[PDB]
């Protein structure tokens, strides 16, 4: 039951995404069902919404240019990447009909945690973790936050835990 | 309602290639999907799928002349010159026929390694971004069989896909900017 | 709206959901009002509770659904909003909100005939 | 299920009243039975009380003469008057005597909705309505609002429902 | 009798369009039925109707020349230029047919979104008279596929029509004046 680095949200802020494989991949390692907990808090004062979405061999694309993306650039891992252009989703797929995922609404009003279980999804029964990414999760920010003054910290933390990995 | 299903949903029979030549002479045709921009944005929409081909090749001429097709799988070797000793082995599905006839339909099974083929591959081969070493099919290559009249030939072929026998899994949301390229999903 | 540009004629019933994610102590009310074809979409207020309308308190409620009637698509209806009252909020949160709308068809929504798409080139 | 135009209380304002008959009479129409829904909305912070009450048969009094009021001051009809008194209900019978009328308290530190039910309270079978006030849904501020800062708007809003009107 | 039913008194199987074309290039005829006064005079006689089509195209020319017809519904795009990608769409039906072969044949279901084909239409479409926007069917476009040989070709088209699985409704009296134009019935 592992967690996460957290991370910072701001007014600024645009999305993160992690490589699940890959970003757990660095921690005491070397079938596996993935259970993700996101908890971010804020007081009520705050405003703003999110949405939690955990999308599947999810290849991305660079921008305009026609020169794939390399190896440090998908695989950051464990630090999670930063969506240059979240409306598209980095391959031009809209965000708008991006909830056919697996999905959750974390609406700073209503509640302030989500909970994703993810199931073995691979054509093969087996894969080779360190050329793959299998799944791909991804929060990103629709309404910003606003107060009376400038932006707050509103931090949020994932916490990951794998069930039979081998 | 029956139209709506996904076996009827993928089953238009498009056009895929279409290159002529000229009496380089034989036609050599890589079997990726991902030719049109119509039928690969409707492939789009799903992660992982399974299916069939059933190739039709259509042939017209601007005079009986035979030609032959031949269907290589991934692994075996592809012919470089047209009277190569490659044409005359027969571990792969050749078929002989002529322009007057109603055209040739030859039609390939499902022949990924896992269980169906992945659309979208995140992740490297060896060491390649997007490239699934299990995906691919084959190529097949279309020589003629004569000796060449030296005479005014011009020798157009069109192929047909039909995928049938659908299965799908996980659908996506479509894609709204253009394509870049046909190796990867840029913009 | 991306499958039914591939299909030619469509039939059934729409649902619309609309979400609030303003902060916790903001109030205020809104009227929704549909509007059928065979009528004008009403500019003012005194007219537009005239047509079938919603009360909606966010405060009290968060959410609302909102069935849409369903007509066919033969060769065209509104659905508009209208601020009830000025927004109050707390002097520590700030004063600017958000609405996000969505979109569902129901189980009676259906397809006929498919036709290529101009969508893309 | 009509409502009627948001008013805005202030510390500065002083009641507010409709006649029942009248101010429903110029929307869409020409054995009726009320009901009346009044809520206002305020955060935590606000503070103030409150009175809504429906008086039967209300006859109103010129402030300081001998005229009678006219065609026009009585029934202004779908906005709603002002009293000048509230104290004396403008006809001098104490306001501290007018709980006997059927009425409920809209204190803004516990709740902020009143509902009244109105039956048909008339000696004749029939009825002239637009020669006849029948109710006088009236509210009263009694302790006014304050914050720190200068008053909110707090609006307050009525529902008006009738039952089988013809 | 089973002479004089309906669905025996409307199969004919007559002719409906003979246009050629020298070697603009392609063939493009409307689907209306209003063609000739002798099947339009026969149509007069029923208010409200159900059928399908049955297309039959023969070809004669004056050489093995391949010949595409493509058949687009309403609400779809129609082809201007012959080599248009329009014809590549798979979305459409289309037939592929020599020359030499016995002539191709096609049916059209029924596919007016109301129950039946309204034949007269007293009203008005948005803001014409007479225009039932519900009661066109589409149109068939028929181009060759060939490079053209420099040569005098005259290839010229026929087009037959057996409306078949009659149901009539609304029996009325026949047409004594002779038409003026096929928009409408003056006289």
């Amino acid at each position: 039951f592992y967690t996460l680095k957290s991370v910072k949200w701001e007014t600024g802020s645009t999305g993160w995404w992690w490589k699940l494989p890959d970003a757990l991949n660095n921690i005491g390692m070397f079938r596996s069902g993935f259970l993700i907990h996101v908890q971010c808090n804020a007081t009520k004062f705050h405003q703003g919404a999110l949405l939690v979405v955990a999308i599947p061999e999810h290849q991305r694309g660079a921008h305009n240019t026609n020169t794939s993306p390399g190896f440090d650039d998908i695989m950051k891992g464990e630090e999670g990447g930063t969506f240059n252009h979240p409306y598209v989703l980095d391959d031009g797929t809209s965000l708008a009909c991006a909830t056919i995922f697996p999905h959750q609404w974390i609406n700073l009003r209503t509640n302030n945690s989500a909970t994703i279980v993810l199931p073995w999804m691979n054509a093969a029964p087996m894969d080779f973790p360190l050329r793959h990414n299998q799944w791909t999760l991804a929060i990103i920010p629709v309404v910003p936050l606003g107060t009376r003054t400038t932006s707050s910290m509103v931090p949020i933390t994932v916490s990951i835990a794998p069930m039979c990995c081998e | 309602v029956s139209e709506t299903l996904v076996e009827n949903f993928l089953s238009r029979a498009a056009l895929v290639s279409k290159r002529s030549f000229e009496y380089k002479n034989f036609f050599k045709w890589t079997i990726n999907t991902r030719s049109f921009v119509q039928l690969r944005r409707k492939l789009e929409l799903f992660t992982y799928l399974r299916f069939d081909a059933e190739i039709t090749i259509l042939t017209t001429v601007a005079p009986d002349l035979t030609l032959q097709a031949m269907f290589v799988p991934t692994g075996a070797l592809t012919p470089e010159k047209q009277d190569s000793f490659h044409w005359q082995s027969g571990s792969n599905a050749s078929v002989f026929f002529k322009i007057s006839d109603p055209p040739a339909r030859i039609t390939i099974p499902f022949m990924c390694i896992n269980s169906a083929y992945s659309v979208f591959y995140d992740g490297f081969a060896g060491f390649l971004y997007g490239i699934n070493p299990a995906d691919t099919i084959g190529n097949l290559c279309v020589r003629i069989v004569n000796e060449h009249q030296p005479v005014g030939f011009t020798v157009t072929v069109r192929v047909y896909m039909k995928p049938k026998h659908i299965k799908a899994w996980a659908p996506r949301p479509p894609r709204t900017l253009p394509y870049m390229s046909i190796a990867n999903a840029n913009y | 709206g991306n499958i039914s540009r591939y299909y030619t004629h469509w039939s059934g019933s729409l649902e619309m959901t609309f979400m609030f994610c303003g902060s916790f102590m903001a109030t205020g009310k809104l009227i929704l009002c549909y509007t059928p074809p065979g009528g004008s979409c009403p500019t003012t207020r005194e007219t537009a509770m005239l047509g079938t309308h919603i009360v909606w308190d966010f405060g009290l409620q968060s959410s609302v659904t909102l069935i849409i009637p369903w007509i066919s698509g033969s060769h065209v209806g509104y659905v508009t909003c209208f601020m009830q009252t000025n927004l109050i909020v707390p002097s520590e949160s700030s004063d600017t909100c958000s609405l996000i709308g969505f979109i569902a068809a129901k189980d009676d929504f259906s397809l006929r005939l498919m036709r290529d798409s101009p969508d893309i080139g």
